[PDB]
């Protein structure tokens, strides 16, 4: 379809489509999407839906979002970080972090939300000894809802970022996998 | 390598940003404020930025 | 009655009727109105635009000449389909987009006429295609300024908005005033003429004398031949040079695409004829 | 009527178009083909014309040399070509 | 502060002159008499 | 006279415009509007345009109306917004030229002594451009064709002004040199084999069509004469043109061997070059 | 109204207004380089600064 | 509120000037008097009208005004034959294609010269404008069809069918005063 | 999108340019620069420039608004 | 009687032009100052901010009484 939102509609419903599974013709087919689509929005639901197909398979996720940590577009980067935040959903792989930290640096306010948001789903339900870095960004959470100097919509996203590392009292948890296997179609929905 | 070139010929774009005058500080007083003379027009009182 | 982060579509047509008027008179401070049409608050879109007629006062309230607007409506209506005059654009060939106090008050008094009233900034400062100095401005009235400003109900729109952030001159005279995001108007059936239109007019592709070719290749090679053979010197030194704690030259592309190109004719000189 | 090859025409050819001796056609194909309306060439070893160019009249018939008999036919070498280097280039082509 | 440098009858289009940058064609400001305008005077004007 | 003529992208897009707005109703197939333009030489340069109500029939291709009032109107109005334009002709869809365009010719002929038609298409397809002009005359033929009268195409392009590919071109845009030769030479080719082929072989259906549908076969001096000047060059046998041996074969034997050498100069640099960023480089153990 | 202070290219040519600055501006479509030697009276429009009918 | 377009001819039969000093004149002097009745009427009633003659292009468009009329009414140089189909035709797109649709439709017919023999034609092309609803008149000045008859039941086909009926003048034998001419249309449209 | 980013930045320089004299050079990308208006401005130099030319005063097109040296 | 009908046209594109004319020498630039000379296919004018313009256009008013 010529329009860019209707694209974007198809991009969601490959990924809902494909919803937790390694569909090499799905993976082939956003990242041609991703690469080529001129409209940044398009690029970035393709992101998106890259982050979701992958879940199940974690450890590979960060290998693919690297390279579009350092892109030119910042659409790109910004979705590029929502993909790894929902693609290690709250299991810290250790690389999620260590990627996210700098890019939890960028200069484009758009992708310093989205960067909050993704470290504050990540790390949901860890403790310090399991994360050092927890810490850090906990801290840096802070700061960036004091420091007044800093974009009010950058800031926007520290707030939920707090609320979601300890939203339910440290008792909730997002996890997409039923224990027995079967995919959590809430979870889903709602992420 | 080829994104950060596209990175740096991006970052090129301040070219964009007119440039600023020149002007002989006359006399620099307290509370963030300096009297200069600009070359093409008489002098007058402006405020200090923080760097 | 709350602000958002709303959207102005612009015609490609109402586009560049805009940036043609504007470089018609740009010593005068051209203005004129257009003819936009309402879909919601949120969005708001713009077609078609006229010019009102040149006259000495510039851009005062008067200038507007109501018998000029109702002819052209009424003929509009006749062939076409008009729609309500959205609101006016002038060309502040100073520096960039701004407003003045006359413009403020010209715009007012749209907004006592209708709702949205958006006003139009353009300026002799142009690139061929890259920059599109056009702006939106729209005013706030400062009753409401204990109220929030803009009341923004969605992160990705506003920070698209804030992206352009604010001119020198806009923050010289930001206050009531609130910027309006402006986006092109979806463009198929235009964008696939001009499409068409580059390949034959806006550049060298009409295909049939699409293929000096063989008159000063022999030059332009000999010229470049003795350019690199210079500029070997460079990366002798560099390597001659140690460790110790202007090599790349390239020059090559262009040699291998002319080169190539010029041996690939043969094939319309021995096939494609005769 | 007969470009290339034939178009080459021995002197004799001449001297029968021109109902002169064959030496009488070697003395006047100069003035023959003075006229001073058609440019080209001539080969006077054996006064073989195929010359470049002329100014035509009414093409006879249907247009016999319009079909596929000069023109047309070559159309198809034109197509042969176009698709030989199509396919061939056709990853770098995109 | 500009000086007035002559008048005319009917519309008064006096040639005002500001300081050196040029004569203007300048019409009476609307709240002002005729009377107090007069030549070779300081006097007034706005820029716009 | 009017040899060239240059269109405004402003033209296109109103004349689009207008036709999409009309789109309503595709009864019409045609949008017959008053362009305007200048003559800053004998070429014309058309610019700002503007659609004014019409009827394009089909009952003898005789029912057409051109409101005089409207068009005086608007007249007025551009002239008093933009005192350089003027009337230059009129414009009209539905690429098949219906019959009826002489008729109307003959109105503008009033408002401009010399005014063109200029047929604009909706849907593009390739080569060529959207718009076709055509200008009415009335003569008299050396061969003897009564009445001498057509309307005669005059060459067309595109006019030129600043800060307008942004609306457009921003979206994709590939100038350079890596297709001059990849791609320019493809669609050269795919154009000619295709466009000149359609030309010929309508003139080989045309060679028996003169005497069923086409004027006739023996038609239009122009017709024929161009097509021996076509075949200037033999198109057979020997051709004179590849086959001069060493008047054609050895210019193309040198031109090659010299193009050939460069090639191979450019080879070696590019190896060594190439090489040195290599493994000089990458063969960095680091311990 | 300016001077063709000097003919820095085919294409561009430096010349200076009367009221003093200097600017760099070009043929507009045909000026006839051939007899524009440095040193011509041409008029520029202050919108592009192009070379425009020249009289001595 | 009416809108008419009326049909006039300028043929070498309208060359003749047997009518009155010149036919010509007498058709102006009538075109004249109806538009100055027409504006009595209604003084925004909408007056235009073409010439059949060889062409039927709409003189100029259907305006509220009697000067214009009158002042297109002269330079007449009538020199093309009638062609009473295209005029009627013309004048029915040209109501329709009229803004003013609301205005109350109406058309004349100044013709002068023979007219088309065939009866069917004319009576398939106006019994569709009768279905519309359309009311046109048809008035005969000069060297016409010799004291059309036969259009008679050709105009209840057109204008009446027991309904409003639309009276067509023929040119009377020998000169014709204007006055007489025109006590007609007046007295029934 | 870097072959277009580099024709955009040769583009740059070609629009109409105002003469004046380069006063000197603060650091690379930037210096001051008097304009035939007299002003003393202080802009940047782009990447292309080449900077033994440009150290000596001599003379220098700036850009009409960004005034940079070109 | 056209001949009355083009006469009131006349009140017609005078009085637009006459408000467009009155305005250069309301307004502030209008720099009144002494025409350099003139010339033909125009005028040329110092502005009294001591500037030359050349004008193409000689002038509005006729310029057989635009003395050097």
């Amino acid at each position: 379809d010529k329009d860019p939102i209707l694209r974007r509609s198809g991009m969601y419903t490959v990924a809902m489509a494909y919803c937790g599974s390694g569909n090499n013709k799905a993976i082939r087919r956003l990242l041609h999407v991703a690469v080529s689509d001129v409209n940044d929005d398009v690029r970035r639901a393709a992101v998106e839906s890259l982050g979701f197909i992958l879940f199940r398979t974690p450890e590979q996720c960060p290998s693919v979002v690297s390279l579009l940590s350092e892109s030119y577009n910042p659409h790109v980067r910004y979705g590029a970080a929502m993909a790894l935040g929902i693609c290690c959903a709250g299991t810290g792989n250790k690389e999620a972090i260590n990627l996210l930290e700098p890019m939890t640096n960028d200069p484009v306010n758009y992708v310093r939300q989205g960067a909050l948001i993704a470290s504050a789903l990540i790390m949901i339900q860890q403790t310090e000894i399991t994360c050092p870095k927890v810490n850090q960004f906990r801290q840096l959470y802070s700061k960036v809802i004091n420091d007044k100097h800093d974009d009010v919509m950058a800031k926007f996203g520290a707030i939920l970022a707090q609320g979601i590392l300890d939203a339910g009292g440290h008792n909730v948890t997002i996890s997409l996998q039923s224990r027995t296997g079967h995919t959590h179609m809430p979870s889903v929905v709602g992420v | 390598l080829n994104a950060k070139v596209r990175l740096l010929r991006e970052e090129l774009q301040l070219l964009q940003e007119q440039g600023s005058y020149v002007g002989e500080v006359v006399r620099a007083m307290d509370k963030k404020k300096v009297l200069v003379k600009v070359h093409p027009e008489g002098k007058f009182v402006v405020d200090v930025d923080k760097n | 009655a709350v602000d958002t982060a709303e959207q102005v579509y612009i015609s490609s047509l109402a586009l560049l009727k805009m940036l043609k008027h504007g470089r018609a008179g740009v010593p005068m401070e051209v203005m004129g109105l257009m003819l936009g049409e309402f879909v919601d608050d949120y969005t708001v879109r713009v077609i078609d635009v006229f010019a009102m007629p040149q006259s000495g006062t510039g851009v005062s309230v008067e200038a507007v000449d109501p018998v000029f607007q109702a002819k052209m409506l009424d003929m509009l209506k006749q062939t076409g389909r008009p729609e309500m005059v959205v609101g006016w654009y002038h060309s502040h060939p100073g520096f960039g987009c701004w407003l003045s106090g006359v413009d403020i008050n010209t715009q007012q008094s749209f907004e006592a006429l209708s709702e949205r009233a958006v006003a139009v900034v353009v300026d002799p400062i142009q690139s061929v295609k890259g920059k599109v100095v056009i702006d939106a401005f729209r005013l706030i009235n400062a009753n409401m300024m204990v109220l929030g400003h803009e009341p923004r109900q969605t992160t990705s729109n506003l920070g698209h908005l804030n992206k352009p952030s604010i001119q020198a001159l806009i923050h010289g005279l930001n206050r009531h005033y609130y910027s309006i995001t402006i986006n092109y108007r979806k463009n198929e059936l235009e964008q696939k003429m001009l499409l068409n239109l580059h390949k034959k007019s806006w550049m060298e592709g009409l295909t049939l004398q699409d293929y000096v070719v063989k008159e000063m290749l022999e030059l332009a090679k000999n010229y470049n031949k003795a350019v690199e053979e210079e500029d070997k010197m460079t990366p002798e030194q560099l390597a001659i040079k140690n460790v110790g704690k202007r090599h790349l030259e390239e020059h090559v592309d262009v040699l291998m695409t002319s080169n190539i190109v010029q041996c690939l004719a043969a094939m319309l000189d021995t096939v494609v004829f005769k | 009527t007969r470009p290339a090859n034939h178009r080459q025409l021995t002197f004799e050819e001449i001297a029968k178009s021109a109902k002169i001796t064959v030496n009488e056609v070697e003395l006047l194909v100069m003035k023959a083909l003075s006229v001073g309306l058609v440019k080209g060439s001539i080969d006077e070893v054996d006064k073989r014309v195929h010359m470049t160019w002329v100014q035509p009249r009414v093409l006879d018939l249907q247009q016999i040399k319009g079909m596929k008999d000069r023109l047309e036919f070559w159309c198809t070498d034109v197509k042969s070509m176009e698709m030989l280097v199509e396919h061939q280039a056709h990853d770098i082509l995109t | 502060c500009t000086k007035i440098i002559n008048a005319d009858s009917e519309d008064p289009k006096y040639i005002i002159n500001v300081k050196q940058f040029a004569k203007f064609v300048v019409d009476l400001s609307d709240q002002v008499a005729p009377t107090d305008i007069e030549e070779g005077m300081r006097v007034g004007v706005d820029r716009n | 006279a009017v040899q060239k003529v240059v269109v405004h992208p402003l033209v296109l897009l109103s004349v689009v415009d207008h036709f999409n707005r009309i789109g309503k109703v595709g009864n019409q197939k045609r949008v017959v509007g008053v362009l305007l333009g200048s003559w800053q030489k004998k070429v014309l340069d058309v610019s700002n345009s503007f659609a004014v109500p019409f009827d394009e029939d089909d009952k003898d291709d005789s029912v057409w109306f051109l409101d005089h009032d409207y068009l005086e109107n608007m007249y007025g109005m551009f002239k008093k917004v933009n005192a350089r334009e003027r009337i230059v002709g009129w414009y009209h869809t539905g690429p098949k030229l219906h019959k009826n365009d002489i008729a109307i010719n003959e109105l503008m002929k009033r408002y401009c002594p010399n005014s063109v038609l200029v047929i604009i298409d909706v849907k593009p397809k390739d080569l060529g451009l959207p718009t076709e002009a055509y200008i009415s005359v009335e003569e008299v033929h050396d061969d003897g064709t009564p009445t001498s009268k057509t309307f005669e195409h005059v060459t067309s392009e595109i006019g030129a002004e600043e800060a307008e590919e942004v609306g457009v071109e921003h979206l994709l845009r590939d100038i350079k040199d890596t297709t001059v030769g990849t791609l320019s030479q493809r669609i050269t080719n795919q154009v000619h084999g295709l466009k000149g082929l359609n030309s010929k072989l309508l003139d080989i259906r045309s060679y028996l069509e003169k005497v069923a549908t086409g004027k006739l076969p023996i038609n239009h001096q122009i017709i024929y004469q161009l097509q021996d000047v076509f075949n200037l060059l033999p198109d057979v046998s020997l051709q004179e043109f590849v086959k001069a041996f060493y008047l054609k074969t050895n210019d193309q034997m040198v031109v090659v061997y010299l193009a050939s050498l460069i090639r191979s100069v450019v080879a070696l640099h590019n190896l060594i070059n190439n090489k040195i960023a290599n493994r000089d480089a990458e063969k960095k153990e680091g311990q | 109204v300016g001077e063709v202070l000097k003919q820095l290219t085919e294409e561009k040519f430096i010349v200076k207004a009367t009221n003093g600055p200097r600017y760099v501006v070009g043929c507009r479509r045909q000026l006839d380089k051939s007899k524009l030697k440095p040193g011509t009276r041409v008029a520029l429009d202050m919108t592009t600064l192009t070379i425009m009918r020249y009289l001595p | 509120l009416e809108s008419t377009m009326v049909c006039v001819d300028n043929s070498e039969y309208m060359r003749n000037g047997d009518f009155l000093p010149t036919r010509l004149q007498a058709q102006q002097d009538a075109v004249n008097i109806v538009c100055h009745s027409k504006t009595r009427s209604n003084p925004e009633n909408n007056v235009g009208l073409i010439t059949l003659a060889n062409d039927c292009e709409v003189l100029t468009t259907l305006t509220p005004d009697t000067g214009r009329i009158l002042s297109k009414l002269h330079t007449v140089q009538p020199k093309g034959k009638i062609t009473f189909c295209t005029g009627i035709r013309v004048a029915h797109l040209a109501l329709k294609h009229r803004q003013g649709k609301n205005h109350k439709m109406r058309i004349i017919a100044f013709v002068g010269s023979p007219v088309e023999d065939n009866e069917k034609d004319l009576v398939k092309l106006a019994k569709r404008l009768k279905k519309e609803k359309v009311n046109v008149d048809i008035i005969n000045f000069g060297e016409e069809e010799v004291n059309t008859e036969k259009l008679t039941a050709f105009v209840n086909t057109l204008n009446g069918k027991d309904g409003t009926g639309s009276h067509l003048v023929t040119v009377p034998p020998g000169p014709s005063l204007a006055d007489a001419l025109i006590s007609s249309p007046i007295l029934a449209g | 999108e870097f072959l277009h980013a580099q024709e955009e930045v040769k583009r740059i320089q070609s629009i109409p340019l105002v003469i004046g004299q380069f006063l000197e050079a603060v650091d690379q990308n930037t210096a001051i620069v008097g304009s035939t208006t007299g002003s003393n401005y202080y802009v940047r130099i782009l990447s292309t420039i080449d900077r033994e030319l440009l150290k000596p005063n001599a003379s220098v097109a700036l850009h009409k608004h960004s005034n940079a040296l070109v | 009687v056209l001949r009355v009908t083009h006469e009131l046209q006349a009140m017609k594109d005078k009085i637009k032009e006459n408000s467009e004319k009155i305005k250069v020498n309301k307004t502030l630039p209008y720099l009144v100052s002494n025409v350099i000379e003139l010339l033909d296919v125009c005028a040329v004018i110092k502005t009294s901010t001591r500037q030359t313009y050349f004008l193409p256009v000689i002038g509005l008013v006729d310029a057989e009484k635009l003395k050097p």
